[PDB]
């Protein structure tokens, strides 16, 4: 059904890799009530396999927030 | 008392860097840094320099007049 219905409203239709820089941004502001760091590390692409190892390894840091119960 | 965290308050000042192994040591170490040396010499040259320039002349003064004073004087031994 969904196949059909495609072929009848969408076959009227037509026919730089980047590069990581090890920098920083720190945009100073005393005001603000907390602060706020994200750091990273050149990752994979979408199909490498090491993606899956990785967030297994990003599973043992885990996730933390003031209101957990653990 | 005095640690990053409290030294001081500071707003809107972003700041960009760069990792030391993305950029190079020595950046035009040549083609600016020989005309930013002279750029800095010539604005002190005249402040330096002249106290300096003084204590040559007074040196060789002092040693041309100690020279001379133990130099033999003719008229001493005149008659």
């Amino acid at each position: 059904q969904l196949l059909d219905l495609a072929q009848k409203h969408f076959s009227s239709l037509s026919g730089t890799p980047c590069r990581f820089t090890g920098s920083e941004i720190r945009h100073r502001d005393d005001a603000l009530p907390l602060a706020h760091v994200a750091i990273a590390v050149e990752g994979p692409g979408w199909a490498n396999p090491d993606n899956v190892p990785l967030q297994v390894a990003n599973a043992i840091i885990g996730h933390y927030d003031s209101t957990y119960g653990g | 008392g005095r640690e990053f965290g409290h030294l001081t308050r500071m707003r809107h000042v972003i700041t960009y860097s760069l990792s030391p192994f993305e950029q190079r040591a020595f950046p035009h170490y040549f083609t600016k840094g020989i005309p930013n040396v002279l750029r800095r010499t010539r604005a002190c040259i005249l402040r330096v320099a002249p106290p300096f320039v003084v204590f040559y002349l007074v040196y060789t003064w002092g040693t041309q007049e100690f020279e001379k004073s133990k130099r033999k004087n003719p008229a001493a031994y005149e008659n």
